């Protein structure tokens, strides 16, 4: 029964890697795809790639053994890298929502006002924000007077039994993006309908809810457990692990929700598959 | 008037219909001879080594 | 009267047809049945000249096989350096609607045409260090499609009004005019001897003029749609015409007949450009099915493909020594192949 | 490095690359339009209503938007050879005169044929077409004496202004088969400045649609 | 017309400072590169500074770096060079030249006029040497000159970087041959260039009386740029 667990992992991880390589070559390949709106998709592709091949493989090697293979010191670096890259992907989604909103609502001024430098600044800000948020605490909390409380076998950040700096980081990192993107996409849907006059607004709404539900369903349960354990230890080893995988899956859905919908990107893959 | 245009057209036809011509076989043979005779300095049919390829 | 003129024209056409039928004895494959093939031709891109911002409509090699000019509807006409993918000049144009460009054999001047009846001539060796318009030629009433220099002092142009003209740049006037076509003209190719030239019309015909007397010499009507590109065989006694009906022809002057036709069933697009190679064995072409095609010129056999372009190719030239070939398509990129 | 005095040419190359980049950025902010029509279609009235041989490129500005109207009808040749130069235009201004009770074949038949030809072209699958109906006063005056059946045998109904105008508009509009591009219709007759604001509104709607399609949200 | 003229010379106390301006007109100043070539009262030429188009790269001499600075203001087509803490070995007039650089261009195709500058008293770089600074010649015969360097000038590009010059008595120097093989514009079809690696020669045939002066040789492989002692030619 062990192969059943590893087959799903391998497939999802690889499907992520090949799709994102295709996307990465897809932008440079098409002259128009060299637009400023696609630097954000480069950022997202790199983020989902990193957590895709290295992190999936690691948790999976690790999923059933229950024994830390590389020891305590290495496991902390793995946790820091995983959390940083996942946060970075979430910030990429947030900035894509932002520039989509500004492009739709102000189609005349905003698309020309911003340049490539602004996109680079936004990407750098998102990445450094991810580092500032996650990298310090995970590494340094062992260096507060307490001894590594983590038992050797288990490589879990002890920051999750900590003093409500767990609630703060959770509420920020997940609740703020969800609310912000929901409020922003509601305005996008409202502004999408024609003023000079199925339809357009219905399709836009039907894409917006697709994206929003695809994001929310995966990431909600883990935050639910995060908010429960701090106060009280129901903790099935049945779903703690799937609780984490419902988080790593958003990377695989991310290429389709953001480059399948686009017509130009979909047509680009046809040429890439041709003459291969 | 169409009469003048037709007269010019027939005059041009008569002028261009009085040119000496050869056999197509000799023309094809001459094309073959030219293609074969200048084939040693064609760096597309015969690839040239990178020692003297400025684009490599 | 009208009946007499019609009878004379019919008799002349029947005599020409009978003479052409009699002069033909055998096809070219029989004489070239013992000719060795060339085999698969693997050509890979060497440089990618990523400088433009719109669709490229024309290009022309220099004279020393190094310098290169590309004209595109982004509004510019920039001179390249092929050996080191470098840029040496950038000329802003007046009208962005450009369909042709040229390079003087001396390298001193360049000329651009367009869709506004005007073939402007530029200067490259000024004492102030800038490129600047010298004289503008405006005598046509259609749209120019091709312009080839004769020397530094005179140019030949072809415009979409069934006329082709020769210009004297020193004065700026139109010296000689050519007429006889029925539809638009879209191609022009100066002969190596610079004494006569060909011009393919949109009404599926091609005629041979000379630059000394101004009268049409021959005409070759056996081809079924508008012609988009012509270029001579290096010998100066043949030329290939590339139309829109998926086929390209190869004509001969003294034989005064069509010699070969190059097609396959799977090909359904139209030619866009035609060139040759230095030995006159390799025929190149530019197709609308998003790629290029290297054509054997003596066996009519598909013998290689220069695939790699993202959109339709619209220009194709080879160097003066056959060392490289360049292609530009409706995406802003140029390519160099060996 | 291996470069000697070639470092002084790379600087020139980068300088002109920057020049081209800035020029493209500055020249990508002007919306380009095309104007078609037919003989005595009233397009002169609207091209001369815009207040600031070959292509008469007309330029003007409105609400800080650089406009470019490429009137091209002056060409005299086979049309299909040069339209592809005008690809990637933002819209097409199409003018039809509502005095289609005359022969030159019937004029409205010619306009229908031309609209069908230029509306299903391979280049303009995604190019929205703005439709102007001109000379509404003349058509309304003429419909009092002569009915619409004098040119359309298939038409049935009354002989009133509004219904006939709606029928003509439906006949022109039902000629598009692609589901991406949209057709905007209007009716004017030597009227006030209204001829420019409708164009501005249509351009804004087309730009919004293009942004939605490009962002992948569409 | 192309015109170069310089102003700002005179006299200055030891350790003083002064400004010099190379005002230019008649060409696209903002797309060129400017040098400064000073000349001692009896010696040859020495290269002083350099500034490219857009003021991207600036080079300096070996006895000048750290004291002088060079800047240009191309909106007002005027060049500048700030000289501070002068020395008694700087008592030389300064020049100003034209150095467009691209594929096939001809650098040093024009030369300024020269402003006097008198101050009262109080190893790894390429070295180029010439045979003799005094050779008398006669009209009607063909004469040759040589300028041997110390480092091979045939770059891997296939190009050789060496520039022959000519200085008529009491006037500005002129360009004759660039890259040791090409003939500049305006200079007659009389002169000719040759050489290989480090032994270079310039050939003159059917010599006239207008070709009297001193000929200078220059390298352009890598900065700094070095000249020669020259060779004086006199009638009879
Ligand atoms: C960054 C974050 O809070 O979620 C990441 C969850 N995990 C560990 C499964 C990636």
């Amino acid at each position: 029964e062990v192969v059943f667990i590893v087959l799903v992992a391998g497939s999802l991880s690889l499907v992520t890697i090949i799709g994102n390589i295709l996307v990465m070559v897809s932008i440079k390949v098409n002259r128009h795809l060299q637009t400023v709106n696609n630097y954000f998709l480069f950022s997202l592709a790199c983020a989902d790639l990193i957590i895709g091949v290295f992190s999936m493989n690691l948790y999976t090697l690790y999923t059933v053994i229950g024994y830390w293979p590389l020891g305590p010191v290495v496991c902390d670096l793995w946790l820091a890298l995983d959390y940083v890259v996942s946060n970075a992907s979430v910030m990429n989604l947030l900035i894509i929502s932002f520039d989509r909103y500004f492009c739709v609502t102000k189609p005349l001024t905003y698309p020309v006002k911003r340049t490539t430098k602004m996109a680079g600044m936004m990407i750098a800000a998102a990445w450094v924000l991810s580092f500032i948020l996650w990298a310090p605490a995970i590494l340094f909390w062992q260096f507060i007077v307490g001894v590594r409380t983590v038992e050797d076998g288990e490589c879990y950040i002890q920051f999750f039994s900590n003093a409500a700096v767990t609630f703060g980081t959770a509420i920020a990192a997940f609740y703020l993006p969800v609310i912000i993107m929901t409020v922003l996409y509601w305005h996008i849907s409202r502004a999408s309908k024609s003023r000079i006059k199925p339809s357009r607004e219905k399709k836009v709404t039907r894409t917006i809810l697709a994206i929003l539900l695809a994001f929310i369903i995966t990431w909600a349960p883990y935050n639910v457990m995060v908010l429960i354990n701090t106060f009280c230890a129901c903790i099935p080893n049945t779903v703690w692990t799937i609780g984490y995988w419902l988080c790593y899956i958003n990377s695989t859905i991310n290429p389709a929700c953001y480059a399948l919908c686009n017509a130009t990107f979909k047509k680009t893959f046809k040429h890439l598959l041709m003459c291969h | 008037a169409s009469i003048a245009q037709a007269r010019k057209l027939v005059e041009q036809l008569k002028m261009e219909a009085n040119i000496d011509r050869i056999k197509v076989s000799k023309a094809a043979a001459d094309l073959m001879a030219y293609c074969e005779a200048h084939a040693k300095e064609d760096p597309l049919l015969t690839p040239v080594p990178a020692s003297e390829n400025p684009f490599r | 009267e009208l009946d007499q003129l019609r009878q004379e024209a019919e008799q002349l056409k029947n005599q020409i047809r009978d003479a052409r039928k009699a002069c033909a004895d055998a096809t070219l494959s029989q004489i070239t049945n013992n000719i060795d093939p060339v085999g698969r031709i693997q050509m890979r891109t060497r440089r990618t000249l990523r400088g433009h911002l719109a669709k490229i409509y024309a290009m022309h090699w220099g004279t020393d096989s190094r310098l290169l000019v590309s004209a595109s509807q982004d509004g510019k006409l920039i001179i390249w350096d092929s050996y080191t993918t470098n840029k040496v000049h950038a000329i802003p144009l007046r009208s962005s609607w450009v369909m042709t460009c040229a390079y003087a054999p001396s390298g001193n001047y360049v000329a651009c045409g367009g869709l506004d009846n005007i073939c402007s001539i530029y200067n490259l060796k000024t004492r102030e260090g800038n490129v600047r318009v010298s004289r503008e030629l405006a005598g046509h009433t259609g749209y120019l499609s091709c312009c080839r220099f004769l020397d530094d002092n005179q140019i030949v142009t072809s415009s979409g009004d069934t006329t082709c003209a020769l210009w004297d740049i020193e004065t700026g006037q139109q010296t000689t005019t050519f007429t006889g076509h029925t539809g638009d003209v879209m191609s022009l190719s100066l002969a190596p001897d610079t004494r006569l030239f060909v011009s393919g019309a949109c009404d599926a015909s091609a005629k041979l003029w000379d630059v000394r007397e101004g009268m049409c010499r021959q005409t070759f009507t056996g081809h079924e749609s508008d012609i988009n590109a012509i270029c001579f065989f290096p010998n100066g006694n043949a030329f290939a015409t590339g139309s829109d009906d998926a086929t390209c022809r190869l004509f001969d002057l003294r034989a005064d007949q069509e010699l070969m036709t190059y097609s396959h069933d799977n090909i359904i697009c139209g030619i866009t450009s035609v060139s040759f190679s230095k030995s006159g064995r390799l025929l190149l072409a530019g197709y609308d099915d998003f790629n290029c095609n290297v054509w054997d010129a003596l066996k009519a056999d598909r013998a290689g493909v220069l695939a790699g372009h993202d959109n339709r190719v619209s220009c194709l030239g080879v160097t003066d020594d056959g060392m490289a070939v360049a292609t530009g398509s409706w995406d802003s990129f140029l390519k160099i192949w060996n | 490095t291996l470069s000697a005095e070639d470092k002084a040419a790379v600087e020139r190359s980068k300088m002109i690359e920057k020049n081209l980049k800035e020029d493209g950025i500055s020249a990508a902010k002007d919306v380009k339009l095309l104007l078609l029509g037919a003989g005595e279609s009233g397009k002169s009235t609207i091209v001369k209503q815009m207040k600031i041989t070959g292509i008469v490129e007309t330029h003007f500005t409105f609400k800080n938007l650089h406009f470019r109207l490429f009137d091209v009808g002056g060409q005299r040749s086979e049309r299909k050879k040069w339209i592809h130069c005008f690809e990637d235009v933002t819209a097409i201004i199409f003018c039809v005169a509502l005095s289609g009770y005359d022969q030159v074949t019937n004029r409205m038949h010619e306009s229908l044929m031309l609209f069908d030809s230029i509306c299903n072209n391979k280049f303009f699958i995604d190019t929205s077409i703005i439709l102007f109906l001109n000379k509404k006063d003349l058509f309304g005056e003429k419909i009092k004496k002569s009915p619409l059946t004098i040119c359309f045998p298939e038409y049935t109904g009354p002989n009133t202004y509004e219904d006939a105008a709606a029928y003509i508009q439906a006949q022109f509009e039902s000629k598009n088969r692609s589901p991406n591009k949209e057709i905007y219709c209007h009716m004017t007759c030597a009227t006030d400045t209204n001829n420019i604001q409708v164009v501005f509104d249509a351009v804004t709607d087309i730009i919004i649609a293009n942004n939605l399609r490009g962002c992948g949200l569409y | 017309d192309v015109q170069l003229v310089e102003s700002g010379g005179g006299l200055v106390q030891p350790g003083g400072s002064r400004k010099l301006s190379c005002s230019a007109s008649g060409f696209a100043f903002s797309s060129f590169g400017m040098h400064w070539v000073r000349q001692a009262p009896e010696k040859g030429l020495e290269w002083v500074a350099y500034i490219s188009s857009g003021s991207g790269t600036i080079y300096y001499a070996d006895t000048v770096k750290g004291r002088f600075t060079i800047s240009r203001d191309d909106p007002k087509n005027t060049l500048f060079l700030q000289m501070t803490s002068l020395r008694s070995e700087d008592t030389a007039m300064y020049y100003c030249v034209r150095s467009i650089y691209y594929y096939g261009s001809s650098p040093f195709d024009f030369w300024g006029q020269g402003t006097t500058l008198t101050v009262s008293s109080g190893g790894s770089d390429i070295v180029m040497t010439q045979a003799t600074s005094s050779v008398p010649v006669t009209p009607g015969e063909s004469v040759s000159i040589s300028c041997r360097s110390s480092k091979s000038l045939l770059h891997s590009n296939g190009n050789t970087y060496l520039y022959w010059f000519l200085q008529r008595p009491g006037q500005s120097p002129q360009l004759l041959i660039y890259r040791m093989s090409n003939l500049a514009s305006g200079v007659p079809d009389r002169f000719s260039g040759s050489g290989s690696g480090t032994a270079f020669t310039l050939t003159i045939s059917r010599l006239e009386a207008e070709d009297v002066g001193v000929y200078y040789c220059m390298q352009h492989l890598e900065y700094p740029l070095t000249f020669g002692a020259g060779t004086k030619l006199e009638l009879k």
